[PDB]
RNA sequence: AAAAAUGG
RNA sequence: GCGGGGUGGAGCAGCCUGGUAGCUCGUCGGGCUCAUAACCCGAAGGUCGUCGGUUCAAAUCCGGCCCCCGCAACCA
RNA sequence: CGCGGGGUGGAGCAGCCUGGUAGCUCGUCGGGCUCAUAACCCGAAGGUCGUCGGUUCAAAUCCGGCCCCCGCAACCA
RNA sequence: CUGGUGACUAUAGCAAGGAGGUCACACCUGUUCCCAUGCCGAACACAGAAGUUAAGCUCCUUAGCGUCGAUGGUAGUCGAACUUACGUUCCGCUAGAGUAGAACGUUGCCAGG
RNA sequence: CUGGGGCGGUCGCCUCCUAAAAGGUAACGGAGGCGCUCAAAGGUUCCCUCAGAAUGGUUGGAAAUCAUUCAUAGAGUGUAAAGGCAUAAGGGAGCUUGACUGCGAGACCUACAAGUCGAGCAGGGUCGAAAGACGGACUUAGUGAUCCGGUGGUUCCGCAUG
RNA sequence: UUAUUGGAGGUAGAGCACUGUUUGGACGAGGGGCCGUUACCGAAUUCAGACAAACUCCGAAUGCCAAUUAAUU
């Protein structure tokens, strides 16, 4: 049976995803240090007691409450504060 | 034959060919008009046939407007070969038309000439068609 | 930078930090400051 | 300061009476004078460069800011931060001087001369004057110029029109 | 005793 | 299907390694001859296949369109 | 990886052994030569000796570091 | 009321027109001093008080730009029923655009008036 | 591996789209990068703001350098793309070496092995008046297990004992 | 599981503010054939109208993560 020659593609190639985003929610309770926002750059800017590391990771610095806010007009920032 | 100068990327998706026609839905040019009832692909062949029946017909009278552009490259295999092994090569470019865009329009001549020219356009085409008038 | 670099402390001799430098920017021995452990204190190291 | 003297005396008001200010501070004064050299056959020869940058010293009394490219171009065979001008800026008293002397002995000492042009303006109150040799200024000697080239002035002013820096300018003493 | 063609 | 190539009129370099177009023959002018050939002196002649891209800068690096060459096109 | 050798005018070879001095054959320029042409003869310019150091009154030459090329040999993360 | 210093998605901005000065803020006068300019006392820094509201700055007017923005309707859509029709029907949610309209800021603390 | 196999292409890593507004998600689906670079292009303190256009000006032209104005990011961010960055993460200068040592509550990712982020503590420092910042670089590629061998260090062992 | 409340995110739709694509007008910074004025006006500007997996000034329904949260299970 007549069988014709086929070409090849250049792509098929792609990275590893990374798993980037929230990593826990508005109004929960996380102990210090836990990772809040894997991002590039800073799409969310750390707020109250949250760092940001090497690679944009939001965290937090003190245990407490997850609270994402606006900042400004554009922008938005995450906060962890203390419960009473 | 319309086609763009150049384009970002050759293959694209094609293009999605439910619902109703987002814009261009009124004469905005023109008196007359030729409106879309269904949906189809319409390729710059099909647009140039259409366009050339009715400006013969109207004998340089008038003035036509092609209110649709063939923006989108679509691809086709080369004959006679198996499934797989990367998309294929550009075969032609298409616009899409669903129901209520106006096609052409024409101005500078009676009804009657628009409605005929428009006919002999309409039966070039891959969809039902419907003769329009400004709205007022 | 395109070669490896062993910087030893220039008091004690202790091959404490490894770093890469580019042969043809920096054709000499680099030397700099840095903590030597032994010593508990900053000294000159230099490329072995 | 014998134009300084002259501007706060004579200028001022003949300027103020003539364009009707309210206030003193509406007087237009000059705020600098900014002599720039472009050698851009720095790029074949940075010689001339130096000897530029020394001649320019000389003319105006104080060192040069040497001006590098800000940006590549081929044609020119220009790289990004070759040095290829140089800039003088004069304020008060220096600045002064200079005007001065410019006017009064320098422009004569230009080959047929004719006054310097009228319409030299950029539209917003400053006067650029693009001297063509630099054997005008009377503490350069032929001698050791290896090369003649030119220079541009720019007597930045705080007038707002055109009008208003032209009789600041002749009533300073410029021919047009 | 180096090489130096042709001409209705 | 995979490679290699396309540069004055011809043939062939230059690409690898961006800033520089070379050689032989051919053409034109002057000379030598009674004249032609050969020969001597001097000159012109290629936007580097054609479109886009990166670059300050493209024969050169990258991607399409075209043309040529070579190899491959097998099992029923 | 060890052992040898090579790098010198625009090209191809000496001179290194054993410290001075840059020689030889082609190539280019000028002259003689001839009816030109070739061949031949004579004048010149042409590398400072792969590169950086070191010992000497003195370095292409002697001693080291480095950059390439070639021959043979070695190589069980 | 003025100033300093904060808070708030410009409803706060821009633009245009107009008013203001012993207090204060500036422009402004200078380069001895600390300090400074790849050159320049322009700037920064310092010393100072002859002049000016010209500019900044503050205040007032507005709707040209920017900003904000409904209701109603439409697109889309979760679920269900029917359907292969570039679909239909019912229910809930409900844009974008646009329209009316809002708007030439609202406020905390401190020192002066 | 493979829309039978051969032939062609591909094999690890990074970015985007497909991907259906968490995350994840395939095809010989659509596009590109990587196997480095930088002794500053790192840290810190202080300072600064672009591209482009118009109008004047000599050699100088459409573009060189100078001046004013306009110019809200159309510039730059070493290097692909994306996400960010004009309170700069972009630019200049001075001083410097934290491109530290011991670590590490907690967290992300994840079959394992790995990979990622991390406050804070101690030692000893750099810059800064100080607050404070600094365990490389705007972020995410720039990499390869064990065995074996080489080199340096070592208050470890040492086959009767040294 | 549902109810209520908060939050992350950029799809459907939509739009054209950016990057590209594109149709008709208007006008032309400026020079050329033209004397001033009957090409190119390639620029720029401007009005109206369209297109997009790898465009976004916007932006759902859902789904998702939670809550000293209530009801049923
Ligand atoms: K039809
Ligand atoms: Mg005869
Ligand atoms: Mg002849
Ligand atoms: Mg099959
Ligand atoms: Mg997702
Ligand atoms: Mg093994
Ligand atoms: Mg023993
Ligand atoms: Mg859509």
């Amino acid at each position: 049976a007549s069988k014709k020659g086929v070409s090849s593609t250049k792509n098929g190639r792609d990275s590893e995803s990374k798993r980037l985003g929230a990593k826990r929610a508005d109004g929960q309770f996380v102990t210090g240090g836990s990772i809040l926002y894997r991002q590039r750059g800073t799409k969310i800017y750390p707020g109250e007691n949250v760092g940001r590391g090497g690679d944009d990771t939001l965290f937090a610095k003190i245990d407490g409450v997850v609270k994402f806010e606006r900042k400004g007009r554009d922008k938005k920032q995450v906060s962890v504060y203390a419960v009473a | 034959m319309l086609l763009p100068k150049r384009v970002k990327y050759r293959r694209q998706h094609r293009p999605k060919t439910t619902g109703r026609s987002k814009g261009g839905n009124y004469v905005t040019f023109g008196e007359f008009g030729l409106q879309a009832t269904t949906t189809s692909w319409i390729t710059s062949r099909q647009i140039e046939s259409a366009r050339i029946a009715m400006t013969r017909y109207m004998k340089r009278g008038g003035k036509v407007w092609i209110k649709i552009f063939p923006h989108t490259p679509y691809t086709k295999k080369p004959l006679e070969v198996r499934m797989g092994a990367g998309k294929g090569a550009v075969e032609g470019w298409i616009a899409v038309v669903k129901p209520g865009r106006i096609l052409f329009e024409v101005a500078g001549v009676s009804e009657e000439v628009a409605r005929e020219a428009l006919r002999l356009a309409s039966h070039k085409l891959p969809v039902k068609t419907k003769f329009v008038k400004r709205e007022e | 930078m395109r070669v490896n670099v062993t910087l030893a402390c220039t008091e004690c001799g202790d091959r404490n930090y490894i770093t890469t430098k580019n042969k043809r920017n920096n054709p000499e021995r680099i030397e700099m400051k840095k903590y030597c452990p032994r010593l508990n204190k900053y000294t000159l190291h230099r490329e072995t | 300061n014998r134009l300084k003297e002259k501007f706060n005396t004579e200028v001022t008001e003949n300027l103020m009476k003539k364009f009707n200010y309210s206030s003193v501070m509406e007087v237009p004064k000059i705020d600098k004078i900014v002599v720039n050299m472009g050698v851009g056959d720095a790029v074949q020869n940075s010689k001339v460069l130096d000897n530029a940058v020394e001649e320019l010293e000389l003319i105006t009394g104080q060192k040069p800011l040497v001006t590098k490219a800000k940006k590549s171009i081929a044609t020119f065979r220009l790289r990004e931060g070759m040095p290829i001008g140089a800039k003088v800026t004069l304020r008060g008293e220096r600045m002064y001087e200079f005007l001065d002397k410019l006017i009064s002995v320098s422009l004569p000492r230009v080959r047929d001369f004719q006054g310097v042009s009228k319409k030299a303006f950029d539209g917003r109150g400053n006067y650029t004057l693009g001297v063509k040799e630099q054997l005008i200024f009377p503490e350069i000697d032929y001698d050791k110029v290896s090369k003649v080239r030119g220079m541009d002035i720019v007597i930045v002013t705080t007038a707002n029109t055109d009008e208003e820096a032209r009789e600041l300018l002749a009533n300073f003493g410029m021919p047009f």
